[PDB]
């Protein structure tokens, strides 16, 4: 059986195109924001699974002590 | 050889004068090659020769073909990729455009050349062979866009020969007649020309514009847009927009955005047209409806577009239109916030400066959809970069003669400016250096420095009283280049500074007022710095001062005294809040306030009540002074008394861990994981001879109380804020488990939840499971089946042992059995698996009718049989025969567990 690429249908209709007109909501969407509030923008800036697994889940302020933290970071 | 010169060759006028040499020679020859080229650029290998050429029609040629075609692969050449594919298609574009532009004077007008070309094409536009269909009409596209430029030249000279004819009506006869007849033969031409364009119009554009291949319909909506803006005076009309005006509908982005771009060359450079604002006026809705396009890449064209609809008119715009577009600044997608952000400095964008600073105050109040101007700014830094970095001219609103609203906002943009002008990279989220840019950076560090070390004491002062401007303004001097403190001889203005922030320390009780005051004044005491010795003292002293204020309190405190009530206690806390956010970011040693903490909580267990926020900040407070002194870490007097303090408190933290108050076990579980860690066997790993005194490893006991915390509480059935601090505590106990400060055993009770809670908690439990393959391939997968193991005693207990394995908490345990199946020493492991899900179904055994039981596991073992092994499979089936006999796998009816479990075997 040929590889060759063959197209039963070859036109939308017109019908169809009618109907796209009427509706396109379906390709529209709703606004995705940035993090809002500066609490959900520091959030976003240290979250993810990565972020999470290599700091406290007390925040440390100063390097000196996040070393104390990170320095036990592998087995 | 026209195919392979085209993608191999040379220049395109060269071989278009070279064809159409040869076209002057013998016509039919030449033609017969130009059939071919058109041929094999769609991929075919077939060849058309001059018998074929003579006798059969096109419909009969297209056929042979087709039947030749000769394919390997469903590839063709206007799909496949890599460079020399696109040189190619350009090749072949430009080549026809060549051809009809050096044939518009003499050849184009035989009745021969475009005739068969034109009829090809209109009939391989109409192949269901795919190659034919997208490659021919491309080709006819490109060819009509040829013609269109014929057309336009014609136009040209029919007009110059015209004033040329009336010239000389005014002034012979011989002239006139000559004109005559050149105009007579311009407009045949003329019509021969719109002969042409209306058979490929209708015969290819008309139905190929609506494919079912969307390359195909993008293919013409491009052309169509090249026509207007090109002979505008003849295409710019409703007869041709109406196409392009359907096909902004369209369901595919690629196609959506050609109709986009083809307006948009409607407008630049130039203007204007009365029929295409009609247009516009009339498809307006649907174009800032795409300005949330689900496809990004076409939402950005949809505002550039309405951007320039903007020079023209707006007129055609409404209020609700623009306010749709100005939301679009908040954008989580960059392009389309810098391309809103365009539209809104065009818009509302035009004390020289001061404004245009009050007008985005009044934008950003005005925004409902942001409370910080981080991202407003981000949208607007690449065109209003000369008013975001006037921080003279916001600087002086704020001080020297409007409303208090407007004063936040503006200490709000104002710190947004900076910091993105400070640190060179957009907000969160909007991030994706060179030569010229740590430049600008550099000069702007030293312009918002000297500007801001004078200032911002100042500033302080104004707004001191205010928790929300205050916050804003101290986190300026994280930005400062510091030496210009010194060099600049503003060493005065430094200690104006250090005077305000510590007045507003002793005045404020607001944690994030206090946490900026310490992040501030750690920023300051830089010892690579001349400054560091002037701040050090202050820091030195406004702690002197909290230190004995807090001693004082807790005296009257501890006591009987009077009541303690609700007023003594506030006293305590607000200045234990002090102390404890400076003991993080700085190191409060030389005060030995573990003292004051110690006696502080051991206090609150025995009394029972004590105030929340009190707990809360001293096991805070204690936490740091012990971190701190295990940072100086020789002697070994302190050595020892360092784990005095540890092992005691971590005894509080396992006491308040069962105390009533909900965020008290929180606070105390978070500090506990925190030590746990920082103390665990890899304190002493990196290099270290006195640190194995200090190791801990938490008992029995504690390590399933950490465990119970868990699952009360981040395990149960705005609510954003919720699930951060859930997310944040479980991550607390997957590193003790990665980590191994806490058996392997325990996550048992955490992979099972990787299903029920994988929106929530998936990529923390996910990764649980990864770095615990990556640590140890075997016991990983033995907790692996336990927790498919608890999961089905849970079942049991629920219902009894009749199960009913159609039922939905069963099937679900199946599924994610196989979903733990795909996390598949290499084989090691697979083998250990099955071993103890055998073990575990022949655990207990069946009473009567018939000694069942446990026996259901095996439809769940079933699922990780698929992935190993035929060798080792022998040796799972002769694990199995260990358990089951002769007359269990003989009968078979409710056994079928075990069956199944044998098939796959």
């Amino acid at each position: 059986k040929r590889k060759l690429i063959v197209d039963s249908v070859k036109e939308l209709d017109s019908k169809t195109i009618r109907a796209q007109l009427s509706d396109y909501s379906d390709i529209v969407t709703t606004l995705d924001l940035a993090p809002p509030t500066k609490k959900l923008m520091m959030w976003k800036e240290t979250g993810g699974v990565e972020k999470l697994f290599s700091l406290p889940a007390q925040p440390l302020w100063n390097n000196r002590l996040l070393k104390l933290f990170t320095r036990c970071l592998t087995p | 050889m026209l195919f392979e010169v085209v993608k191999m060759g040379s220049a395109m006028q060269s071989v278009v004068d070279d064809w159409i040499e040869s076209y002057k020679h013998d016509r039919d020859i030449a033609l017969l090659d130009l059939i071919n080229f058109f041929i094999q650029c769609s991929g075919c290998k077939g060849v058309v020769t001059a018998e074929m050429f003579r006798h059969m029609q096109n419909s009969e040629i297209i056929r042979k073909m087709t039947e030749e075609f000769d394919e390997d692969s469903g590839d063709y050449p206007l799909t496949m990729a890599g460079p020399q594919w696109k040189k190619f298609k350009s090749s072949f574009c430009e080549f026809i455009g060549v051809l009809v532009r050096q044939c518009q004077y003499s050849i184009i007008y035989d009745e021969y050349m475009m005739d068969t070309v034109i009829s090809l094409l209109t009939g391989l536009s109409d192949s269901q062979v795919r190659a034919f269909r997208h490659t021919s009409t491309l080709a006819a596209m490109k060819l009509m866009t040829a013609l269109v430029n014929v057309a336009l030249n014609l136009s040209i000279n029919m007009d110059n020969t015209q004033r040329q004819y009336e010239a000389e009506r005014n002034k012979a006869n011989e002239r006139l007649e000559l004109l005559l007849q050149k105009r007579k033969e311009l407009q045949e031409n003329q019509d021969e020309i719109e002969n042409m364009m209306n058979a490929i119009f209708k015969g290819v554009f008309v139905h190929r514009y609506r494919d079912a291949i969307a390359e195909i319909r993008a293919i013409c909506i491009e052309e169509i847009g090249i026509w207007m803006k090109m002979y505008s005076d003849a295409f710019l009309n409703d007869s041709y927009l109406k196409y392009v005006g359907w096909t902004m509908h369209d369901k595919q982005g690629e196609v959506r955005l050609k109709c986009l771009t083809a307006l948009q060359g409607l407008y630049y450079n130039k203007e204007l047209n009365s029929k295409l604002e009609l247009f516009t006026s009339r498809f307006k809705d649907r174009i800032v409806s795409m300005t949330l396009d689900k496809e990004y890449d076409v939402a950005v064209q949809a505002i550039k577009l309405l951007t320039l609809v903007l020079q023209s008119s707006e007129e055609v715009l409404t209020a609700e239109d623009c306010e749709n577009v100005y939301h679009l600044v908040y954008s989580a997608h960059r392009p389309v916030a810098v391309a809103a952000g365009e539209f809104l400095y065009k818009k509302l964008f035009s004390g020289p400066n001061a404004n245009l600073v009050k007008t985005l105050v009044f934008f950003f109040l005005e925004s409902e959809l942001h409370e910080h101007a981080a991202y407003l700014v981000d949208s607007m830094w690449d065109c209003a970069t000369e008013l975001l970095k006037d921080w003279e001219c916001m600087n002086s609103l704020l001080l020297e003669e409007l409303t208090d609203r407007q004063e936040s906002a503006l200490i709000e943009i104002m710190l947004c400016t900076i910091r993105q002008a400070a640190e060179c990279h957009p907000p969160v989220g909007r991030g994706t250096l060179t030569a010229k840019e740590k430049k600008t950076q550099l000069d702007d560090r030293t312009k918002i420095t000297e500007l801001f070390a004078v200032a911002l004491p100042q500033l302080l002062a104004k707004y001191s009283v205010d928790a929300e401007k205050v916050t804003n303004l101290l986190q300026l001097p994280q930005y400062f280049d510091l030496e210009i403190y010194t060099t600049g001889r503003l060493e005065k203005h430094l200690d104006a500074l250090l005077r305000q922030i510590r007045n507003i320390v002793e005045k404020h009780t607001d944690t994030d007022v206090l946490e900026a005051c310490s992040k501030t004044y750690h920023a300051l005491c830089n010892e690579e710095f001349t400054i560091f010795n002037r701040v050090d003292i202050s820091r030195s002293q406004l702690i002197d001062e909290l230190a004995d204020k807090f001693n004082r309190l807790l005296e009257d405190f501890l006591q009987e005294g009077e009541e303690p009530d609700e007023d003594d206690a506030y006293q305590v806390l607000s200045t234990l809040k002090r102390i404890t956010a400076f003991h993080n970011a700085h190191d409060l040693s030389k005060w030995d306030l573990f003292a004051c903490n110690y006696k502080l909580l051991k206090t609150g267990i025995e009394n029972g009540d004590m105030p929340e926020q009190i707990v809360i900040h001293a096991l805070q407070c204690t936490h740091y002074v012990i971190l701190w002194q295990l940072a100086k870490i020789s002697t070994k007097e302190d050595l020892l008394r360092l784990k005095k303090q540890m092992r005691v408190f971590c005894q509080i933290c396992q006491h308040y861990l069962t105390n009533v108050n909900t965020t008290v076990k929180e606070q105390a579980f978070t500090i506990l994981c925190d030590i746990l860690m920082i103390f665990s066997h890899q304190i002493m790993s990196g290099g270290r001879d006195m640190l194995e005194p200090l190791v801990y490893t938490p008992d029995s006991s504690l390590q399933s109380e950490l465990l119970s915390f868990i699952l009360d509480h981040v395990f149960i059935e705005s609510k954003i804020e919720a699930l951060h601090k859930r997310r944040n505590l479980l991550a607390a106990f997957c590193k003790l488990i990665v980590y191994t400060v806490v058996e392997m055993n325990t996550a048992a009770d955490i992979f099972k939840q990787y299903m029920k809670y994988y929106n929530d908690y998936g990529d923390i439990i996910k990764e649980t499971m990864s770095k615990t393959r990556q640590i140890d391939k075997i016991q990983c997968a033995k907790t692996l089946i336990l927790s498919l193991q608890q999961l089905f005693n849970e079942m049991i207990q629920e219902n009894g042992y009749n199960f009913d394995r159609s039922s939905s908490t069963f099937s679900g345990i199946k599924e994610l059995a196989r979903r733990f199946a795909l996390t598949f020493k290499t084989r090691e492991a697979i083998a250990m698996l099955h071993k103890d899900g055998i073990e575990f179904a022949f655990k207990e055994p069946n009473p009567q009718g018939e000694s069942p039981l446990n026996l259901a596991f095996l439809d769940i073992l079933s699922e990780f049989s698929s992935k190993l092994l035929r060798q080792d499979k022998r040796t799972v089936y002769v694990y199995l025969e260990k358990f089951m006999t002769f007359q269990m796998s003989l009968r078979r009816e409710v056994w079928l567990p075990l069956m199944s479990y044998r098939n796959s075997l």
